[PDB]
């Protein structure tokens, strides 16, 4: 059977983890207590066979965000053995999360993973939810990702990361924590999907006309993106895209695995009635840059490979018409060596709506994850951002004191510059 | 009966080891054919590699060798700064409209590495391309005339003469 | 314009002259091998007949050993 | 003096396939031999 | 005493095969439960071609459902006419190829070929005098292509004196559902030229065109595409299931239509396809069917018969008709198109007549065409292969399971001698 | 070119039927090779009974 273990590391992972596991429960009819609604039914309740514990791990060194889940509305859903806290947070330090403080917690994390791997019959992949801006999401994220490659082989490791914005920051040491974690994301992930914080802010400002977006609103439509791509495993459809189908069609080379994301219909409740949501209409909106979840230009790069997860009442006819309209337009540019670049996946289940959510009930939805050479555009912003700070060697005595050597900064810079050269190398076109 | 049994056993046993046996002749023919096809397979792989892949990657890696990383980060910094300036000034940026004076995102696609790939003659396409070689000294527009795939959607399916009033 | 037509005709004659030299060599390449494989084809035909005669000896031999083994038993 | 992208196998892909683990190490010794020669 | 073993490969094969057993079981009178309910004795006479005997008068099809995922077999089991199939024939994998050719061929297809070959060998030894092996799958997949072509290799080794029919759905240039789709087709056709005796070639863009140009369906799903493919498969076996004036079984169609062993790829098309709005206006006659049959928009192949030359054609007419009108109509289309038919084959089109029409149509015709013109579809797959293979794009996924990049050269080379031979016999003339 | 294509067509056709007899040789080879362990075992059995 298909089955996926998703690990959530850091505060940003578990706030998404609170949002995504809220959406999974409403999709399958699971109540927050965990019970799906003759004498066997009385036997069914007391044996716990109607309880559905998630295949998830909430680990974070900071206790004040994980106990909120422990005392929240989903206290009965999660096993208390699956929620891992810590004495002291990594606190915006990749050295603390990877060497000193994250060392004594990751061994307890693989113990929880081994218990979750024993319950599953045949495992298919791993999902990592973290932010490289913070200490725990980057540091403990890299440590957990490094150990999971050793203990488990042939099992995919899908990476969901929240990279820092070029303009928006909640901290100062994002360039250090992002660059060091990126070297782990080159090496140990299988497919990495980019998420940008203020790109969702511009989505909620424009598409959902909310002038006051907070982290609860951003994580809600983040939870739209995660469930949409894995929706082929939950429900049947005309064209299924498994978690191994995702890798074999979307990454051309092992280094090239960082990917963008997009969700096409993002319409408020009032705006929904006047808008005609057609397959051809939203597919044009899917490739629109302001509807993308990463602040980047699709026109800057060339789409090496792309996938389309369609949900709802979508026939295979008009989605193929939407394929051709994208290819014939001059603004959207493909790379020359990939003529057939689109993977089409259709699920028959319409997308669920969370109660009190800003997203409206939409019949048909598109989730667009594409591999582009304009993701090194994002890296080049963080490249000189890290290089300007490291030139004067500020914020280094925190990393040096906590076990890390000085040469780790140059090695992660060396790996990141190799990927910068990589995207120009593969972004080359052969023209006679 | 005994003499016939001896003769039959003699020939069916000596055929397994005799170098002049028809079994030995068939084994020699099969081994010769297997060696010939293995050598032809290896020769085809090596000649395709040396004539196409080595040349194309030599040109591409030479172009990347000539290219310098620092100029690449400077150019992508300028491009990203232009994009953030446009998103800061304008009330959202939309893909369909392009103001050339304001913002030219196609310059990024224009400033890309170019590899000639005109001198290369593909060894795998020898029999297919011999005809166009001898006519002269990718293929042409091929397929049958069909409906435009832009018209396959639910909107133009009523505008096209097929299914106009159905 | 008369000089251009003469240059085109000399180019056509020159380009053709190189090619039909290659056509004569290639057609000689095909005739020699086609006759060679055809002689080799007839060898496999005689080899196939001999091996079928050799294989025809096998199934009586299995039967005859079964007959002799029972009589010896 | 970098490895081409179609030859560089990352560790996540490498730990999946032991035939491809040996394929990358065959390329690694090819790099050291070519530079020494 | 003739029978055909049917094999379904992958999601495309299971979906098309479900709709093929929808038609022939309804044509022969099998209910959903599997019992006979036909009112004509001719239906009951020849059911051993596609069905096996069972207790209580049941008839199970000679179908082997194989794939690598449990997802698309839950659909065919839950669908209509899904209970007639034998659960012993429900062989499946669990990991799934994920549209990778060699994952279903080398590293995971090897663990399932031993299971699927036991079921085929058990079903082939049970019946008496085999006619051929019919398989329906797609070339661009990884589940039905990589595993399916290896079964084509295996059953040809231990059944070399039997016919073999492949109804393979090729990739389309205009519409694409997989990124690594040209890799799967190039390696599949390389395995199909030597093993498969003859191939029926189908393309989704041609099926999408005929579903809207002719049938005027504004919303074509996969259901009505597979229905047209289902009608073709029942058209080929019209000789075995029912008597007729001229009988041409699977062997006779193969020997008439294949002049040379490599030139065995075909283009097909069902003739009487009209929309219901224009159903009552059109008059069904033998000259009316022949005009529609030779039209390019009635073709279920993406190749253009206008651009090429017809090496051999065959039309299987079903229904009560005069054979004199058939011979006049085929001679009419050969004379009026002399540069369209091949010159060195006199009597280019050989046809057969069966007196039993299908359900709902008084007259019907099934067209099989060996045209040289099929090189263009293989060229379009070859264009996308050299776009990707010359840059080693998406190739590290293929070389993991032991089949290295060295094994791609002969696949494209054997993708090229086929289209060179088709090009050579087109230009070649008499004398 | 017409004279070349006539011999090109003939050379390919004999080359194809060369491999067809080659595979027929291999198929008959595998069939009677399975008879070889049986005929060897009976011969060893016949010698021991003597
Ligand atoms: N999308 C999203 N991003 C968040 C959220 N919360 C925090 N982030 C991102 O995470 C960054 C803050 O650092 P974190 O990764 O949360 O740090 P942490 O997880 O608390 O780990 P430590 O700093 O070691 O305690 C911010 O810059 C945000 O971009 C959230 O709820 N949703
Ligand atoms: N005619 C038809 N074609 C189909 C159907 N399902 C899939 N296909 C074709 O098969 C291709 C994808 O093959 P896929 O489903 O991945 O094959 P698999 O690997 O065996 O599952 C697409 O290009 C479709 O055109 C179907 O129900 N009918
Ligand atoms: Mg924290």
């Amino acid at each position: 059977m298909r089955e996926v273990i998703s690990i959530h590391i850091g505060q940003a992972g578990i706030q998404v983890g609170n949002a995504c596991w809220e959406l999974y429960c409403l999709e399958h009819g699971i109540q927050p207590d965990g019970q799906m609604p003759d004498a066997f039914n009385t036997f069914f309740s007391e044996t716990g066979a109607g309880k559905h514990v998630p295949r998830c791990i909430f680990l974070d060194l900071e206790p004040t965000v994980v106990d909120e889940v422990r005392t929240g509305t989903y206290r009965q859903l999660f096993h208390p053995e699956q929620l891992i806290s810590g004495k002291e947070d990594a606190a915006n330090n990749f050295a603390r999360g990877h060497y000193t403080i994250g060392k004594e917690i990751v061994d307890l994390a693989l113990d929880r993973i081994r218990k979750l791997a024993d319950n599953c019959t045949g495992l298919q992949g791993f999902l990592v939810f973290n932010a490289v801006g913070g200490g725990t999401g980057s540091g403990l994220g890299s440590l957990l990702l490094e150990r999971l490659s050793v203990d488990y082989g042939k099992k995919s490791k899908l990476g969901f990361t929240v990279y820092p914005s070029p303009q928006v920051s909640t901290a100062v040491v994002e360039p250090y924590n992002s660059v060091l974690s990126t070297h782990s994301l080159l090496e140990h992930t299988d497919v990495a999907v980019m998420l940008d914080n203020e790109a969702i802010y511009d989505i909620c400002r424009r598409s959902l006309d909310i002038e006051r977006p907070t982290y609860t609103n951003l994580n809600r439509l983040i939870a739209q993106v995660i469930s949409s791509l894995t929706a082929s495993l939950r429900f049947d459809g005309a064209l299924n895209v498994d978690i191994t189908e995702f890798q074999t069609n979307l990454v051309p080379y092992p280094r090239i695995h960082f990917m963008l994301s997009s969700y096409a219909p993002i319409i408020s409740a009032e705006k929904a009635y006047h808008e005609q949501l057609s397959v051809a209409e939203i597919t044009n909106a899917a490739f629109e840059p302001a509807s993308m979840m990463v602040k980047c230009d699709p026109r800057h790069g060339k789409y090496m490979a792309c996938c389309l997860m369609y949900r709802g009442d979508v026939v295979p006819k008009d989605v193929n018409a939407s394929v051709a309209t994208i290819k014939t337009k001059r603004t959207i540019q493909f790379v020359d060596w990939c003529p057939t670049g689109f993977k089409c996946g259709i699920n028959y289940q319409p997308p669920t709506v969370v109660p009190g959510g800003d997203l409206a009930k939409v019949q048909r939805a598109v989730c667009m994850i594409s591999n582009s050479t304009a993701i090194g555009e994002i890296f080049s912003r963080l490249d000189h951002k890290f290089d300007l700070m490291y030139a004067k060697r500020a914020f280094v005595h925190w990393y040096v004191g906590e076990g890390m050597e000085e040469g780790e900064f140059s090695e992660a810079r060396e790996d990141l510059a190799a990927l910068e050269k990589d995207f120009e190398e593969v972004g080359a076109e052969s023209a006679e | 009966r005994d003499a016939m049994l001896g003769s039959l056993l003699g020939d069916v046993i000596g055929g397994l080891t005799d170098p002049n046996s028809p079994l030995a002749e068939a084994e020699a023919a099969l081994s010769h054919a297997d060696k010939v096809r293995r050598k032809k397979k290896e020769s085809l792989h090596n000649e395709w590699s040396t004539q196409v892949f080595d040349t194309i990657q030599g040109r591409l890696q030479a172009a990347v060798d000539a290219r310098d990383p620092a100029a690449i980060e400077s150019r992508l910094k300028t491009q990203y700064d232009q994009y953030l300036h446009t998103t800061n000034t304008k009330v959202a940026v939309f893909r369909d409209v392009i103001i050339e004076q304001d913002y030219n995102p196609l310059a990024a696609a224009d400033a890309a590495i170019r590899v000639p790939t005109g001198d290369i003659r593909d060894p795998l396409k020898r029999d297919v391309l011999k005809g166009e070689y001898e006519r002269r000294l990718i293929y042409g527009p091929l397929g049958k005339e069909t409906l435009g795939t832009q018209q396959w959607g639910e909107l133009a399916v009523k505008a096209t003469p097929y299914g106009h009033c159905t | 314009g008369l000089r251009r037509e003469l240059a085109e005709a000399k180019s056509i004659a020159g380009r053709a002259s190189a090619t039909w030299d290659k056509f004569r060599k290639e057609r000689d390449f095909h005739r020699m091998h086609h006759k060679r494989v055809a002689q080799e084809k007839n060898k496999l035909l005689t080899d196939l007949r001999r091996l079928k005669e050799h294989y025809a000896k096998y199934e009586p031999t299995i039967l005859e050993l079964k007959k002799k083994y029972e009589t010896l038993m | 003096s970098r490895l081409p992208v179609h030859q560089y196998m990352t560790t996540a892909v490498r730990t999946r396939i032991e035939p491809l683990n040996a394929a990358f190490t065959a390329t690694m010794e090819a790099r050291t031999r070519r530079l020494a020669d | 005493m003739r029978e055909i073993v049917h094999i379904q490969g992958g999601q495309c094969g299971n979906q098309i095969g479900a709709k093929f057993w929808e038609v022939v079981s309804d044509e022969h009178g099998i209910d959903p439960t599997g019992t006979y309910h036909g009112d004509s004795d001719l239906q009951l006479e020849r059911i051993n071609v596609y069905f096996n005997e069972a207790t209580g008068g049941r008839y199970v099809p000679r179908a082997i459902l194989m794939d690598l995922e449990p997802g698309t077999m839950d659909s065919v089991r839950s669908g209509p006419y899904g209970q007639i199939f034998r659960p012993d024939n429900f062989v499946f994998g669990q990991t799934g190829a994920g549209n990778n050719w060699a994952k279903g061929h080398y590293t995971e297809g090897a663990e399932l070929i031993d299971s699927v070959l036991d079921v085929v060998r058990k079903e082939a030894e049970s019946c008496d005098c085999l006619q051929g092996f019919q398989v329906c799958h797609s070339l661009g997949g990884g589940t039905g292509s990589g595993m399916g072509t290896l079964l084509i290799s295996k059953i040809r080794e231990e059944y070399p004196d039997r016919m073999m029919l492949t109804f393979s759905v090729v990739p389309s240039p205009k519409v694409s559902d997989t990124v690594v789709e040209p890799y799967n087709a190039t390696l599949s056709v390389h395995q199909l030229v030597e093993n498969a005796d003859e191939c029926m070639v189908l393309d989704n863009e041609a099926l999408y065109d005929i579903c809207f140009r002719t049938l005027k369906l504004t919303t074509p799903t996969f259901g009505d595409l597979n229905h047209l493919i289902s009608a073709v498969m029942s058209g080929i076996t019209c000789c075995l299931r029912f008597p007729g004036q001229l009988n041409a079984d699977l062997r006779k169609l193969a020997v008439n239509l294949i002049p040379f062993p490599r030139l065995h790829f075909f283009m097909v098309g069902f003739t009487p396809l009209t929309s219901r709005g224009s159903q009552q206006y059109r008059a069904l006659t033998v000259p009316e069917l022949t005009q529609q049959m030779w039209d390019a928009k009635n073709m279920m192949c993406a190749a253009d018969p206008r651009h090429g030359r017809y090496l051999t054609a065959s039309a299987l007419f079903r229904g009560r008709m005069s054979t004199k009108e058939v011979d006049e109509q085929m001679l009419n289309v050969q004379n009026k198109n002399s540069s369209y038919f091949v010159e060195w084959i006199p009597n280019n089109v050989k046809s057969s007549v069966c007196d039993i029409p299908p359900k709902g149509l008084k007259m019907s015709a099934t067209f099989i065409g060996n045209s040289t013109a099929i090189q263009e579809m293989f060229k379009r797959v070859s264009e996308q292969f050299t776009a990707m293979f010359r840059r080693k794009a998406f190739l590290h996924w293929y070389t993991g399971e032991g089949m290295d990049e060295m094994e791609f050269t002969e696949a494209e080379s054997n993708m090229n001698d086929l289209v060179s031979e088709y090009q050579q016999y087109q230009d070649a003339s008499a004398e």
